[PDB]
């Protein structure tokens, strides 16, 4: 039929249920479900007619589901795909169809939950440069659109409870593609960097850097998850293969971070490995060198 | 065993 809008008309709750043991309430930190109010006409919709949700900020949904239901008082009105934007836009979508059931008489009034992940950064791409602005830690007003009719709700968001000051890292699986993107950003030293070197590897054999899909970067500070915001050319050298992604640089200007991020492929993206390399020298002279290994789990 | 946990 044809396309029509304002079919999503309300923000109903967005509450979150930690998937895992997160220790902080995150945008990112699966899971988030976000409950919408919808209505449907059949004297204003007939079955075949499509609609789309638009979703800021929203990296991926937390299920194997590929489509949600829109059913009222027991009887499916329509069906709706889901899109997530991952790493190739900024927003995720609902393409949604009116089915049959949605015979003339009918006028439909109901509700549907999604299983979310908000986009709150995470490595050097532009989607991800740009979503770091999306949120900060506390109150905040979320967003979505089905072609007009802006539907918001305020949300509190927790800030992550790493230290900023000491390394950082962050891994997040990218469901269509079975990769997971990894992101290692410097100690901080505030006044500059004279020179460090950094990087991260496969430690026994199961897991692979995809060279294709790497960032290096420095940052001019980090969000409330410790993201980077944005990232500038610098004086680098890099080695890259499946094993590992390792650089060194110089001079780093005062406040700004180096960081490096890759998608790595692994034997089993629910459990492995990543051997650091750590090393950095601030402007002033303070020195480490501590490299270390961080064992992932998504189970 | 200390791991971390993905997103």
């Amino acid at each position: 039929g044809k396309t029509i809008t304002g079919v999503f008309n309300s923000f109903n709750s967005l509450t979150w249920s930690n998937a895992a043991t997160y220790n902080y309430k995150g945008p990112g930190t699966p899971t988030w479900n976000a409950v919408l109010g919808w209505s449907l006409d059949g004297t204003s919709a007939s079955p075949g007619d499509t609609f789309t949700l638009n979703m800021p900020c929203v990296f991926k949904f937390t299920t194997s589901q590929t489509s949600v239901d829109l059913t009222a008082h027991g009887v499916k009105y329509a069906t709706c795909q889901f899109q997530a934007g991952e790493e190739f836009m900024t927003f995720s979508t609902l393409t949604c169809t009116v089915s049959n059931t949605l015979t003339p008489s009918i006028k439909a009034l109901g509700t549907v939950t999604l299983p979310l992940a908000f986009n709150v950064g995470g490595t050097g791409s532009s989607v991800d440069l740009e979503d770091s602005k999306c949120f900060t830690a506390g109150t905040n007003t979320v967003t979505f659109n089905d072609g007009g009719k802006k539907i918001s709700i305020n949300v509190d968001f927790e800030r992550s409870n790493v230290d900023p000051k000491g390394y950082l890292t962050d891994s997040r699986v990218i469901p269509s593609l079975n990769k997971v993107s990894t992101l290692f950003v410097a100690p901080q030293c505030a006044n500059g960097y004279t020179s460090g070197t950094m990087g991260f590897a496969n430690t026994y054999g199961d897991v692979q850097i995809d060279c294709s899909n790497i960032h290096v970067g420095i940052t001019k500070g980090l969000n409330d998850w410790n993201y980077p915001v944005s990232s500038e050319s610098f004086s680098y050298t890099k080695t890259c293969s499946s094993n590992g992604i390792f650089i060194t640089y110089k001079n780093v200007p005062a406040g700004y971070r180096p960081f490096v991020d890759a998608y790595i492929s692994a034997t089993d993206v629910n459990s492995y490995t990543l051997s650091y390399a750590n090393e950095y020298t601030c402007a002033g002279g303070y020195w480490q060198r501590a490299p270390f290994t961080l064992r992932w789990t998504g189970y | 065993t200390t791991t971390t946990t993905t997103t």
